[PDB]
């Protein structure tokens, strides 16, 4: 029985900033992603931000 | 309430990793596990103030001095994790730690816990360190080191017997609240 995957570790850096963690499922929307996000962060006008990856 | 951005570093081959796996899980393994960095926001009140402990992994490693040293620069607070009784420790400290956040950043509170010291319940390290003619650091030098690197009060937790952990983060937050003028 291997163990369930729903819950990962993620944290989302700023330029400048220091990290805030949170879960993040990929099989939902991404709508939904960024609802849970401006959530999380208590942040206005959820379509003025994006995901983009920070690695090479 | 005032959320602060937070770096933990300390020396190497001190454990690290126990107190990562130990600050996510409410654990205390023995087993040693790489790590190359981490970050952990924590959401904790004490005296009334809502901090978030925005932890931070370092490495001692040669190859990740660049990405390292960037954060160091307008860092606010450091929680440091050292060997007691190390006189090659204490020279590295010197040699490195203090001087540079004296000459950068004149007002960081800093906050120190030494680390090594239940290992007299484990005579293997005693033999060890016997061995090699080595006699354990003076009381007062260390107090005089405590004293000499700008700290209002330096004070100590255990990680293995979890033992002060809370009081030295509460102790931190109340002389960053009322630091020296």
């Amino acid at each position: 029985m291997p163990p369930p995957a729903d819950i990962v570790k993620v944290a989302i850096e700023w330029p400048g900033a220091y990290p805030k963690l949170m879960e993040i499922d990929q099989k939902k929307p991404l709508s939904a992603i960024i609802k849970e996000v401006c959530d999380g962060w208590s942040l206005a006008n959820h379509e003025y931000f994006a995901l983009q990856h920070a690695d090479s | 309430m005032q959320s602060i951005k937070c770096v933990v570093v300390g020396d190497g081959a001190v454990g690290k990793t126990c107190l990562l796996i130990c600050y996510t899980t409410n654990a205390f393994p023995k087993e040693y596990i790489p790590t190359v960095f981490d970050n952990y926001s924590a959401q904790s009140a004490v005296d009334g103030r809502t901090v978030n402990l925005n932890l931070w992994d370092t490495a001692g490693l040669e190859e990740y001095d660049r990405l390292r040293t960037l954060s160091y620069p307008q860092t606010n607070v450091f929680v440091i994790c050292f060997s007691i009784a190390s006189p090659p420790s204490y020279e590295n400290v010197r040699h490195k730690w203090h001087p540079e956040v004296c000459h950068h950043c004149p007002d960081v509170p800093i906050l120190l816990v030494g680390t090594k010291k239940d290992l007299r319940a484990q005579p293997d390290t005693l033999r060890r360190l016997k061995e090699q003619g080595q006699a354990p650091i003076t009381p007062q030098q260390g107090q005089a080191l405590a004293k000499q690197i700008h700290a209002v009060r330096y004070l100590e937790c255990s990680a293995l017997q979890q033992d002060g952990v809370k009081e030295v983060f509460a102790e931190a937050v109340r002389a960053v609240l009322n630091p020296t003028p």
